[PDB]
């Protein structure tokens, strides 16, 4: 074993370089290029609130086992993160590094951080994706106390003790730094606003919300206190080992990546534990946009799958909003959820309306509407009943944003109705206008159907579109579908 | 597809 400063980075980063031509984006969707020109040490800025410089921390905290799962980590991200843990964190707090390797094409690039203090490496005979891998590790820590962090993360001043200040003080408390953001293309370290929280909209991703004026109002006696957070990001948290066992660990069905920070964010608000991010605790992370490595079953087919199993196990009836609002998910099996739903009951967790209300308050219930209402347009002219009932003409005027005669519906009917009145073909020869009459289901001359990308009007078994050109010359007719600007009509939701 | 950035300082 060696000091991590003893360790030789030249030799084991070198030993994966971009070479000359190659594309630097390649194998990790951020630029190896540059992740690899840093010193495994390379000082990074103190992105902390001056109120956190003026702290001592608890002195008797508990020592912990940080487990870092990887699958194909550019080498120089991987020691960087390591190196951040040892330098970073006070010694005596550092059981061990826990390295989980998940079937990594390489498995040198674990191998050799063996020889570093304090460094344990678990490889994986198979993928097994990062819940799986987590527990691995988790199931292998011999500490009181869970750190899990991402393979390119880099942890900052005094990172460590607030987290587990919190975990000490509470068990049930599952606690997260702000997440720096590390950039992409030139790897410069920036901070992170500390104004936010984690959040989700109805398609159940992970996004940040930005702090309401009275949630930052009510901080101004204490900027660094702990922010309670609907959700944790997945890259960076602390979890009591005990209290990690007990709730249920990861759902070990979940596969690769996607959904777990929203499965284990809902269970603990909802099984009596709590969510917070914590100020003073700060380590940088590299958000990329896309994902460099394979998802055995489809990357879309996975996130859904796993989403799913979060989604029908926690939400109850809101779960229907998900799928409102991602009707594709519909369309992928789950597996089996009874162990999860067992889980749950046994440990009396509350509704999902308990949580809505008083977790995410700020989250607001989806607005439905089974039909289109509102004007068809073409450019800046409005399909208009000019003011005539049945048996008038119709027209179009310039839109005027006001509903009245420029608001229609497309039923599931197949009509074109204004009130009480439908758009009826009264004579097929091309050429003719068309009229208002009163809506029948059964009249076959009042259906239309939306074409081309929903941009024309055909009536339904014939080839004639609603055209505006006649609309000087005695009102909308039906004429042979073709290229006209006078037969392209946008519908525009009221 | 992936965890998004926070918004910086
Ligand atoms: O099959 C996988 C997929 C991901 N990971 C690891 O899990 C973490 C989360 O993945 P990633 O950083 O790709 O997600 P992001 O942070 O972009 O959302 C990283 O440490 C990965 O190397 C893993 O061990 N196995
Ligand atoms: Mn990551």
């Amino acid at each position: 074993k060696v000091r991590w400063p003893d360790f030789n980075q030249e030799a084991y980063v070198g030993g994966t370089m971009v070479r000359s031509g190659q594309d630097p984006y390649a194998r990790n969707k951020f630029n190896q290029v540059e992740s690899d020109k840093l010193r495994m040490d390379r000082a990074i800025p103190d992105t902390r609130h001056d109120q956190c410089q003026r702290k001592q921390w608890r002195v008797d905290l508990p020592a912990t086992s940080v487990v870092i799962t990887f699958h194909n980590e550019a080498r120089s991200a991987l020691l960087r993160t390591v190196v951040s843990v040892l330098k970073k964190s006070p010694p005596h707090l550092i059981k061990e590094i826990i390295l989980v390797d998940d079937y990594s094409n390489d498995p040198e690039d674990g191998a050799l951080l063996g020889k570093i203090e304090k460094v344990r490496v678990l490889r994986n005979d198979r993928r097994e994706g990062l819940m799986r891998s987590r527990v691995r590790g988790a199931d292998a820590a011999q500490a009181k106390v869970l750190t899990f962090l991402d393979s390119h993360c880099e942890c900052n001043e005094h990172w460590l003790e607030p987290l587990l200040e919190r975990v000490a003080e509470d068990r049930t408390r599952v606690v997260s730094p702000i997440a720096d953001v590390i950039n992409m293309d030139n790897f410069q370290y920036v901070g992170a606003s500390a104004d936010l929280k984690g959040g989700f909209d109805w398609n159940l991703v992970f996004k940040w919300d930005y702090m309401t004026p009275e949630q930052r109002r009510s901080r101004q006696g204490n900027p660094v206190a702990p922010i309670k957070t609907p959700m944790i990001a997945g890259g960076a948290f602390v979890m009591d080992k005990f209290y990690f066992e007990e709730l249920g660990k990861y759902d070990m069905m979940m596969d690769v990546w996607g959904g777990e920070n929203l499965e284990i964010s809902f269970r603990v608000w909802q099984c009596g534990g709590s969510l917070e991010i914590i100020p003073c605790s700060r380590v940088g992370h590299v958000f990329r946009k896309q994902h460099p490595y394979t998802f055995p079953g489809g990357s879309g087919t996975v996130f859904a799958r796993n989403t799913r199993r979060a989604a029908e196990v926690w939400m109850d009836e809101y779960k229907n909003f998900y799928y409102a609002a991602v009707p594709s998910a519909r369309n992928v099996p789950y597996g089996n959820i009874q162990s999860r739903l067992e889980l749950r009951k046994k440990l009396s967790c509350k509704p999902f309306k308990w949580y809505l209300e008083n977790v995410y308050p700020e989250l607001r219930v989806p607005d439905h509407q089974d039909i289109a209402f509102g004007a068809l347009q073409q450019g800046t002219n409005c399909l208009d009943t000019l003011g005539h009932f049945a048996d008038g003409v119709v027209g179009v005027y310039e839109c005027h944003n006001a509903g009245g005669n420029q608001e229609w519906a497309l039923t599931k009917e197949k009509s074109v109705k204004h009130m009480d009145l439908c758009l009826t073909v009264v004579d097929r020869a091309p050429g003719s206008l068309i009229k208002l009459q009163g809506c029948r289901e059964n009249d076959s001359r009042q259906k239309w159907e939306q074409i081309e990308g929903n941009s024309k009007l055909r009536h339904v078994g014939s080839n004639l579109c609603l055209d505006s050109r006649t609309a000087k010359s005695g009102g909308l007719s039906v004429e042979v579908c073709g290229p006209a600007l006078s037969q392209q009509w946008k519908f525009t939701l009221n | 597809s992936t965890t998004p950035a926070p918004t910086t300082k």
